[PDB]
């Protein structure tokens, strides 16, 4: 990414090979680089334990005449992440239809063997994966751009909580200011 | 002039403590870290017209 | 607005923003077997959220020359999630289905699709008086294609579209539960099909409960656009499924 | 009335079954600036769960209710340089990075202060170290703005008659006290987007509003035959706190103690591709 | 007479004519997870008669030189009926077990067996400071044999019988729930083990809930008979099993 | 309510006389796994005895309610090796054998903790020992998992703003505090028969569940002309305790701090013959 | 908010002590080593059917 602002946009195209992956990421809100510096990851980085559900909201920023459907699925922890839409569909997922309402919300449920999870997540306290796949594909009429972008928003539900106040590792100094 | 109040504990397990103030300045009192009231509406729902979750956001 | 519908089964949800109403079989909602109609004696298993969930089958391409496709159930879902395992390990089964078909295109496209569920869709072979194997009409979740011309190969079913492989007028399929996907005003169709059979329960590997057919009555057309095809996707979700007669697993 | 008698829990999941209706809780519009209030019960079947977790530890009072170092400094009991035998620190909370970032998450703050002083001494290296010295004593002096400032260890200003001071002897517990809310305004301001002069000229930023005073420290009368070096650490602990207008946490490293200057930094780290999850 | 017991789970039944009483864990009967102790949010599946049934593991031979055997659960049942499929397809699980051991011999045979379930039976490797794979202690339903002498191979667990591979006196295992099979007056032992763990649920592929051990304290002996060995068989039946967190199936 | 008011004894023998009947309390069957409940009154004539003995001292609370050393370590005030001037200990209870065995008699435990620190200092031998140094001061720092870790004695991380810490001066009473139940699960587990990865690979045993953090100790600012060595001892004292699933005490000697590895050991000692009693 | 309770003593020989809590956290309280309830049945009689000592164990 030669341009930093490009990090916020998920590319999309017309004539997409059928059943393609849009994106894939690991669900580590406090450790993964994706969620590290978000408004939520910053808060979690001041703590050691966390619990509760999470919300992921996706907004389509294409043309008004464009249309399409997408499948977004959450895969609980396992020995292997999904590699195809057939594997992804088996877990919790929602079918998103693009229309007048430009935003859809994927609520990630709290499925864990322990009441709490470590911010410095490991194999024992892994949380799973989240992936998005083409459901029908994007179709556009003549005289429209051939590409579009999507954005994702992250936040916590009303059952979220944190614990054990620790010092964040993102900030450090070498000499007195 | 002694205040008796409950102390933090678990869900299903004399959970009382006594406090007395010795100084004439309120700034000398101990931290009042026993308040747990919160309201996220100010930042989560700053809109003018109330929107119902079930109904469509627009129209 | 009544043009937006949301369906939630198990741990999966379907949201549509431009859908028509929902068709409910013959006016009968799926339900569990009653005590005064059962014949088997042992307790039935009732995997609930495990078997009852949406399962998306492979997607197809819609070109200007497409003629139609069909799927046979539950052989389509025979190898899908825990539903396939329960079918394999059990002798008897019973469940209703909810079928959702997705197809979206811009306002400058034109076309019409017929979505219909045909119970007991017995089919005849291409050469009258010559049998076919259980592969020319069902080989898993893959879709089978109709043909515009008369079929000639003896090892497969007669695929004449205008006869629908059943010796009946294709235009008279409206009698069965059905819905239309008109690109002008609709993107998806939803059908709820209860359990229909002459016996309370039956083996899901030997008997095809019903067949799903998609036929383009108005062929797709467009002009001056970068989109060359309109994908179609099918989603199905068993409802009120129960099994009986546990045994070794069918190969 | 010899005695005067003086449990909030996060939300609980509610059972949800299959649904088929026109309501679409999952669909919303972020353009309104409104964060969706959907819950997992609204998009999947859920069981009934009683949750006993509490957000007690996340309150601002507990978050800011920890003592943190804000300033260090060394001064010698005896030396040729007069300025080296005592300390003079203008009070400010922007010196240490951790506490600075913790405080800068809010725009306005109002709290009482609890100050604790930790003092340690060590004997300087040399060719001759053999000596006998009784326990040392230290004086901490606070000069509100505009008051006289000492110019040497044995200055007359060390006879404080109105300025509060503390005399402390090594070997005892660290000194401690309380300070009330002493801002001329209705609340402390971590940021100030304005100037000092009315014609938009002069000092810019939060440096204009820093008028808290100074702190002075010295050895009362200790003067060893050989040099002895002492170090003092200051710890601040907000109490009875209140905050307004939260702002995003800082991302770039600090570079100045009285300015927001910074260098551009990448948003976050990178990975092989958008699909990499391993 | 109280020496005859019959047990019926699902579509299977166990009948014994010369059995001792039944031991019930720590006095706690298996039960489903309560609402005020659960942590997961989604609805749990509850396959009932499908998963809760007796499953007979492979049989072993008891010779005059046998030293003992052990099995680890639920890895033993990991590939047994629909129970294995449910374990494979789910992230979390929870279930109690009922263990039945069969061993019969004529009135002219003598011997004694100790049957005990050890929760969290952590074991140490033969060479101190050298790790072992997940194959020297669990490879399905096959039984692992203790050794009279000290183990020397570094790739397997220390099988010293008198230490039981746990660094503790073998004679002190009586503390755990247990039963004895004395050929004089008993042929079988029955133990009901509730779910014991530090969390409401756990993955059944990563964690061994408990270990079953059979140790002959009095070595088998006989004279002038055509029977050369006394087979031993083990039967287990999950109880009140429920799963959560459906996903793709673990290889 | 200025006041709020807030004797179990072992069983008593009962008189028994001659008996002749079909009842046979002495005869039982151990095959059932049931321990006989017979009493001496059931097999011989006995007098009436009132026993006042109590099992108060045998409760788990009292059994585990004793402070025991868990870790020792030495660090120097000044030395060439940076790593030698401070300590960094991952918290665990498997280091000392006595406390390890005491804890390992139960499978699951749930208790509060009381930690006490004992610190002593001694001056290192050398060719020149004459020096004068004021009282030393020490800092104890606790870093929950994932927090920053100091790399040297004078690192920036020693400015704890959220991490709890204690400053202690020699000559006073040992430092003390309390720690609540801080396990993510519902109870501590002394044993874990499982793996870390879902495919049964990686770390094995109780090492997978040890995520308690680290403890760091240093001299605040002491730097003597000559080396001085200090030692710290950590003592743990469970309080308000509960235990489940007792297991037999260990027999073989410990050999690893994070594994159950052992060497086979004889069951017990021997004697001349089965009849020897002298 | 002061608790008065008896202290340990012998059989036939003011056996009262007062306690007050000073901290707001229950973890700071002193050990509650005055509980003497016990039940060995869980480990001594784990059988399903109750067996009477006087009657034969089997039949
Ligand atoms: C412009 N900044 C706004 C925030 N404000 C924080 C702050 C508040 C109070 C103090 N008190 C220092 C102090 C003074 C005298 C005394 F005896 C003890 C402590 C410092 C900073 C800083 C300015
Ligand atoms: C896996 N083992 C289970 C038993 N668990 C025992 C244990 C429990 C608590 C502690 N606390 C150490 C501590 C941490 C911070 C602090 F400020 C004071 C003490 C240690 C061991 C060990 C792990
Ligand atoms: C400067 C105050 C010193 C207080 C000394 C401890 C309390 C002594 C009185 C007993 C408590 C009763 C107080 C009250 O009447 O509210
Ligand atoms: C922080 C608490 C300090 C308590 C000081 C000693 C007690 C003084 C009050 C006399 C006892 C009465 C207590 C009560 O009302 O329960």
């Amino acid at each position: 990414t030669t341009d930093q602002m490009e990090m916020f946009r998920i590319p999309v195209t017309i004539n997409a090979p059928l059943q393609q992956q849009v994106f894939g990421l690991r669900l580590q809100p406090g450790l993964d680089s994706v969620f590290k510096h978000t408004l939520l990851g910053e808060i979690l980085n001041y703590y050691a334990h966390w619990s509760g559900s999470m919300k992921l909201t996706f907004v389509f920023c294409g043309s008004a005449m464009a249309t399409g459907k997408f499948l977004i699925a959450y895969s609980p922890p396992g020995a292997n992440p999904p590699k195809t839409r057939k594997d992804a569909m088996l877990g919790t997922h929602i079918i998103w239809d693009i229309g007048l309402q430009s935003s859809c919300v994927l609520c990630v449920p709290w499925i864990s063997q322990t009441h709490y999870r470590l911010v410095q997540q490991d194999e024992y306290t892994s949380a799973g994966y989240v992936t998005c796949w083409y459901q029908t594909g994007m179709i556009v009429p003549p005289g429209t751009p051939n590409s579009s972008s999507i954005m994702c928003f992250a936040s916590a539900c009303n059952d979220f909580s944190v614990r054990m106040l620790r010092d964040t590792p993102f900030i450090s100094q070498d000499n007195k200011l | 002039g002694a205040q008796v109040s409950t102390q933090k504990t678990g869900a299903h397990e004399i959970i009382h403590y006594t406090n007395i103030n010795y100084y004439k300045d309120a700034a000398s009192n101990s931290a009042n870290r026993q308040d747990f009231t919160q309201d996220p509406s100010k930042f989560t729902e700053p809109v003018k017209d109330v929107m119902i979750k079930s109904l469509p956001a627009l129209n | 607005s009544d043009r937006v519908r949301s369906i939630t089964l198990g741990n999966s949800t379907i949201t549509t923003q431009e859908c028509a109403n929902v068709v409910v079989g013959y006016g009968r909602w799926p339900t569990y077997l009653r005590d005064d109609e059962a014949t088997a004696e042992d307790q039935p298993t009732q995997p609930d959220v495990a078997t009852c969930r949406f399962y998306t089958l492979d997607s197809i391409k819609w070109e200007k020359g497409s003629v139609g496709w069909w799927w046979k159930f539950p052989e389509a879902l025979s190898d899908m999630g825990l539903f396939g395992q329960n079918m394999q390990y059990h002798y008897l089964g019973r469940a209703g289905y909810t079928i959702h078909v997705q197809c979206n295109a811009s306002k400058f496209h034109q076309g019409c699709l017929l979505v219909v569920c045909v119970p007991e869709a017995e089919m005849g072979g291409a050469v009258v008086g010559q049998a076919f194997s259980a592969t020319a009409m069902a080989n898993g979740d893959k879709a089978y294609e109709f043909t515009s011309a008369t079929q000639s190969d003896q090892t497969k079913v007669q695929t004449a579209i205008h006869n629908a492989g059943m010796g009946v007028g294709v235009g008279n399929l409206t009698i069965y539960p059905h819905q239309w996907i008109n690109l002008r005003t609709n993107n998806s169709a939803t059908i709820v099909m209860p359990y229909i059979n002459s016996v309370p329960m039956d083996n899901m590997f030997r008997h095809y409960n019903f067949t799903l057919m998609v036929i383009p009555f108005v062929k797709l057309d467009y002009a001056d656009t970068a989109s060359t095809y309109v994908p179609i996707t099918v989603t199905v979700a068993p409802m009120c499924a129960e099994y009986n007669g546990l045994r070794l697993a069918q190969a | 009335g010899d005695v005067e008698e003086a449990v909030v829990h996060v939300a609980d999941t509610m059972r949800s079954g299959p649904s088929n209706s026109a309501s679409v809780p999952a669909l919303t519009a972020v353009e309104t600036g409104h964060t969706s209030q959907v819950t997992p019960s609204d998009t999947m079947q859920t069981r009934h769960v009683k949750n006993y977790h509490s957000r007690s530890e996340s309150t601002v009072e507990n978050f800011l209710g920890r003592s943190a170092c804000v300033y260090m400094e060394e001064y010698k009991t005896t030396d040729n340089d007069v300025n080296k035998k005592f300390v003079a620190w203008p009070i400010n909370t922007k010196q240490m990075v951790q506490m600075r970032r913790k405080l800068e998450m809010f725009t306005y703050l109002r709290f009482d202060m609890e100050v604790t002083f930790v003092i340690t001494s060590r004997q300087d290296p040399g060719t001759t170290l053999a000596q006998d010295m009784p326990v040392l004593t230290h004086q901490i002096m606070y000069v509100p703005p505009g008051g006289p400032i000492p110019a040497k260890v044995d200055d007359y200003a060390w006879q404080t008659s109105t300025n509060p001071s503390i005399f402390w002897t090594e070997g005892n517990a660290p000194a401690r006290m309380s300070i009330p809310f002493i801002s001329i305004g209705n609340a402390y301001s971590n940021f100030y987007d304005g100037w000092s002069n009315f014609d938009q000229r002069g000092s810019y930023g939060y440096n204009t509003l820093n008028n808290l005073g100074h702190i002075y420290v010295r050895h009362v009368s200790g003067s060893s035959p050989h040099p002895i070096t002492s170090t003092i650490r200051v710890y601040f602990k907000p109490k009875h706190t209140r905050a307004w207008v939260p702002r995003p946490p800082r991302l770039c490293q600090y570079k100045k103690a009285f300015s927001v200057d910074f260098t551009p930094t990448p948003i976050t780290d990178t990975r092989k591709d958008i699909n990499t999850v391993t």
